[PDB]
């Protein structure tokens, strides 16, 4: 019914500037206070700043100066201005509302999809997909050399779901991300049943559908 | 008056035999003499009812009449146990209770069959007692044997003794026939066990679907509705036999058999010989009838099932009918597909319609439905042709060996004796189905494996030792094969120790048939896998060949129990270096 | 300063069990301003408890909050497999711009040991046409999470040319999956033949390997 839709997050060059926006669908939001919370990959939650129904905005100590919350009530949208971004700003940025009834309390009920902002100077590179052909054994795909995150991998356009394990991306010593999405299938299905991994990396508008089939 | 209605219908003899079978199936522990009494008492009462259907007590249900008789000697837990629980209940509770207490594998020692002289002598002594003895033993060991059919195996069992005991070479005439009746027996009991399981665990809808497929394949020329009419009837029949209502099951079967024979020109042209035979031979014959000749120029299915403008309107109105027609049409056209495969294609067609039909552009969404079938029909074909090849190169022996390991590594928790049995039976799927061409293969193989697998399940149900088995067994009935073959090596399992007496052969081995000797080895092999799974490939094939040669030598070593004694409790570590 | 310490850092308990998560803040949090959040992989956080002990609507009764001042406790009376997640405790400190969350606790379910069924895939031909070679070694569905994956090329044990990833605990079988990926140039790759993968896991009595010989099939 009521959910927060964020967007505006992506790859940023150090010292760069970015503006995350949050638009809510299903409620007014003009009478509520909205917060901003981020979370670096693998780390925990970090409260940034808040904006009440009125214009008043409070910021975490560390954030004040680089981040700037603002609300466009004629459009039902709260933004978060990120200036002089540092590599340590890379984190999934959430847009959460303070539960109606409180203002300074750390209670947030409604959150947002949470957009990811990768603050790095590196340019945006699509991924290459390599088949991890089968040895009831498994097969899978190898999505190598891509940046920034995130990348989504599907199997047989969604058909094949159970058995699938898309691994968490890791940074290569080359700075670029890499991952492997495998799936366990019945051995006797190989060759007879077509297996295709669909990799999608919207940051670079890269899309691939690699057919995985045993080699020999 | 029901007991009377069934007695006049079936005839005295068949009635007697059926009731005896019903009694041996409920109380598989009571002695032959006990059951004989009770059956002869029920037959009396049945006659008093035929001469007065209004007579006191002749109008009550068969469950009551039969259930009462059983409770006259069931309050003896010192030989039965919990069957007294069933008697403290009123129908149909008491009935369902009994059924529930049918022991799949009774604590009954297989009955080694005497010599031809002994048997024939016993047969000529009291021909009746001999046959009733037969029925009793079979039924109590196979509580879910198709009753009507059992009567058929008893009619041929008798005839076999009838013609062989008056023969020149009594053992040459009687043994190959007694062996065959034994093979067709297990087969009939197993193949029925699966039907009862389908109905009891997956509901009537399931069995009817199976029937529609099997019957559409067998009578491809018959119209859908004639097939449907048959599926309903056949289901009612098996539902009764599986529910313990043997008398009404045999009655309705006979009536169904009559219908089929009277309507041949609307079912199958292969039935003419069947419909000559006496009623018992006729029934058996009809269920064994060869598929009819598929009608010539059959049309494309994509017409009424994919491009039609009414697909979704029709799939919504009557889903069981629209899909029944799809299965009927696809089955009749593919006597080369296993019933299970056919059911999968049907399930696929269903799901894609369940998805597409309620979409924006349905017709385009399911427009490629038939394309999904390809990888579904081939997977089994490929696995067959491949396995059949492997079988041709390894022989049944080495083939069971390969399967012994594959299945022992799959579910180690399973009993070794049980592993050897199931594995050997499964390996027999090679000899029994690879002989046929890729046209008659899948239905042969996959449907046979269904039976062996069902047997596995019902056997595992009693004392479960692997959740993986229970999974496959309880999940889809159709995909049990794929589910079992799917399983991979169980890395969890912990080595079964190493009992140095488990790998020590003795003299007594040297006087067994080659088949027994093979079982002895296969048993030891399972143990070897249990004591060293995970890490072991064809290095077992090296120890397996070493046991065959090692036994071959010792059984010809002018041995005095020595060759095996010393080269046993000490030769273990020799070979156990790897 | 503020510094809110949450412990344990992570914990494994069976279904049924009762898991207790603590959250100790250095400066006594403001009046009851102590919230508890639950965050499932990928999904955002979810408010479970506020005012230290108040549950929010749509939260299992099994979740209970307690504590006051500097010590707060989140308790799961009967652990369910769907309780698999990382928990966080947020506090208020009269400073507002001081709102801080605990380190968070990671709850993972207990289920009988299960060795990892391994696989090994040599590089693809499309990838060798790039001059790179990636050999992946999958350790699928196992438990516990601790596993040792070593690479031996022509028996030459490796180190520093492979980075492995691991997935969260499966919502089905409560198991993990590990992908060890050894990368060598093409030249490095075609210089050898025996590419192996050594896996030592608490569920194996013997450290198994799954090698393959370059080129062969």
């Amino acid at each position: 019914e009521v959910q927060l839709l964020e967007s505006g997050g992506g790859l940023v060059q150090p010292g760069g500037s970015l503006r995350l926006s949050c638009a809510v669908s299903g409620i007014d939001l003009s009478n509520y206070a909205i917060n901003w919370v981020r979370q670096a990959p693998g780390k925990g939650l970090e409260w940034i700043g808040i904006i009440w129904a009125s214009g008043t905005t409070f910021y975490a100590t560390w954030a004040k100066g680089r981040f700037t919350i603002s609300r466009d009530n004629s459009k039902n949208t709260v933004y978060l201005q990120m200036n002089s971004l540092r590599a340590e700003d890379t984190a999934v940025y959430y847009c959460a509302r303070t539960v109606p009834g409180y203002s300074t309390a750390p209670y947030f009920d409604l959150w947002g999809q949470g957009t990811l902002v990768t603050v790095s100077s590196a340019s945006t590179k699509g991924p290459s997909v390599f088949p991890l052909a089968p040895s009831t054994a498994a097969l899978g795909c190898l999505v190598k050399d891509y940046f920034p995150e995130p990348v989504t991998v599907s199997w047989n356009s969604g058909a094949l779901t159970s058995g699938v394990h898309t691994f968490p991306a890791v940074l290569q010593s080359s700075g670029l991300y890499s991952l492997s999405s495998v799936v366990t299938v019945p051995s006797s299905s190989l060759g007879t049943q077509t297996y295709i991994c669909n990799v999608n990396h919207k940051p670079s508008n890269t899309k691939v559908d690699k057919k995985v089939e045993p080699k020999s | 008056s029901e007991v009377a209605h069934r007695f006049k219908d079936l005839g005295e003899e068949n009635f007697k035999a059926l009731v005896l079978i019903a009694f041996a199936q409920y109380l598989q522990q009571c002695p032959f003499e006990d059951h004989v009494k009770l059956v002869n008492e029920v037959t009396e009462f049945a006659k008093t009812c035929v001469a007065d259907e209004s007579a006191e007590n002749c109008d009550k249900s068969l469950h009551t009449l039969f259930g009462d008789k059983l409770c006259t000697v069931a309050t003896l837990r010192e030989t039965y146990g919990e069957m007294a629980d069933c008697c403290a209940k009123q129908e149909p509770e008491r009935n369902e209770c009994f059924l529930q207490h049918k022991d799949d594998n009774p604590n009954l020692p297989r009955l080694v069959r005497p010599e031809v002289d002994v048997m024939c002598t016993a047969f000529h002594d009291n021909e009746e007692t001999f046959l009733k003895k037969y029925l009793y033993e079979i039924a109590r060991r196979h509580p879910y044997f198709y009753a009507p059919e059992l009567l058929f195996f008893a009619k041929r069992y008798k005839a076999a003794f009838t013609e062989c005991c008056q023969a020149a070479d009594k053992a040459a005439c009687l043994l190959p026939k007694l062996d065959e009746l034994r093979d067709e027996g297990k087969a009939s009991s197993a193949k029925q066990r699966l039907k009862c399981a389908s109905l009891q665990k997956f509901g009537e809808r399931a069995f009817k679907a199976w029937a529609v497929a099997r019957l559409s394949q067998r009578f491809p020329k018959a119209e859908f509705a004639e097939v449907s009419k048959l599926v309903t009837d056949l289901t009612k029949v098996h539902t009764e036999c599986c529910h313990g209502d043997l008398l009404e099951c045999a009655d309705d079967r006979a009536d169904l058999a009559k219908y089929i024979c009277e309507n041949q020109d609307s079912i199958s042209s292969k039935l003419k010989e069947c419909c000559e035979k006496p009623l018992l031979e006729k029934s058996h014959c009809i269920a064994e009838v060869e598929n009819d000749e598929m009608p010539a120029d059959l049309p494309s299915l994509a017409a009424d099932f994919v491009e039609s403008k009414d697909v979704c309107k029709n799939y919504a109105e009557a889903k069981d009918v629209f899909l029944g027609m799809f299965l009927y049409e696809y089955a009749r056209r593919h006597p080369d597909y296993s019933v299970v495969l056919l059911l999968r294609l049907a399930k696929t067609y269903e799901t894609t319609l369940e998805k597409c039909c309620a979409a924006a552009d349905p017709h385009e969404c399911y427009a490629k439905v038939f394309d999904e079938f390809k990888p579904l029909v081939e997977e089994p074909q490929n696995l067959i042709k491949q396995n059949c090849e492997l079988f041709e190169q390894l022989g049944e022996y080495k083939f069971q060996n390969a399967l012994l390991v594959r299945y022992t590594k799959k579910v180690p928790q399973v009993s070794t004796p049980t592993l050897v049995e199931v594995s050997r039976n499964l390996g027999k799927v090679g000899s029994k189905c690879c002989k046929h061409p890729e046209a008659k293969r899948m239905p042969c193989a996959e449907d046979y494996l269904s039976v062996v697998l069902n047997q596995l399940c019902v056997l595992h149900e009693k004392t479960p030792v692997s959740d993986r088995v229970t999974k496959c067994c309880t999940e889809s009935l159709v995909n049990r094969r794929p589910c079992f073959s799917a399983l991979e090596v169980d890395e969890t399992y912990v080595p079964k120790e190493f009992n140095a007496e488990t790998f020590t052969f003795h003299a007594d081995i040297c006087t067994l048939s080659e088949k027994e000797r093979q079982i002895k080895k296969q048993t030891a092999l399972v143990e070897l896998v249990k004591h060293k799974p995970k890490a072991t490939k064809e290095q077992l094939k090296a120890v397996m060949d070493d046991f065959a040669a090692f036994v071959e030598k010792c059984c010809k070593a002018d041995d005095k129990e020595t060759c095996f004694a010393e080269e046993g409790k000490k030769l273990v570590a020799a070979s156990q270096a790897a | 300063d503020i510094q809110m310490t949450q412990s344990p850092s992570s914990v494994s308990a069976s279904v049924g069990d009762r898991v207790t998560i603590t959250c100790q803040s250095s400066p006594s949090v403001w009046s009851n301003f102590l919230s508890w959040y639950q965050q499932k992989p990928g999904k955002a956080p979810k408010l479970l408890i506020y005012e230290a002990s108040k549950l929010t609507s749509g939260v299992p009764s099994r979740f209970s909050g307690s504590g006051s001042g500097t010590d707060f406790t989140l308790t799961i009376s009967s652990l369910q497999p769907e309780d698999f997640a990382t928990y966080y405790c947020g506090g208020g400190y009269s400073s507002i711009s001081d709102t801080t969350f605990g380190g968070g606790t990671k709850v993972e379910i207990k289920r009988t040991v299960a060795a990892p069924s391994v696989f090994i895939f040599p590089p693809s031909d499309e990838q060798l046409k790039s001059g790179t070679a990636s050999v992946v070694c999958l350790l699928n569905n196992f438990y516990p999470r601790e596993a040792k994956v070593q690479w031996k090329v022509d028996n030459a044990l490796q180190s520093g040319n492979s980075q492995e990833s691991v997935t969260e605990q499966d919502s089905k079988d409560s198991t993990y999956s590990l992908s060890s990926t050894l990368t060598l140039s093409k030249a490095d790759y075609e210089k050898h033949k025996v590419y192996a993968c050594e896996v030592t896991h608490q569920g194996l009595s013997s450290p198994v390997t799954k090698s393959f010989n370059r080129g062969e099939c």
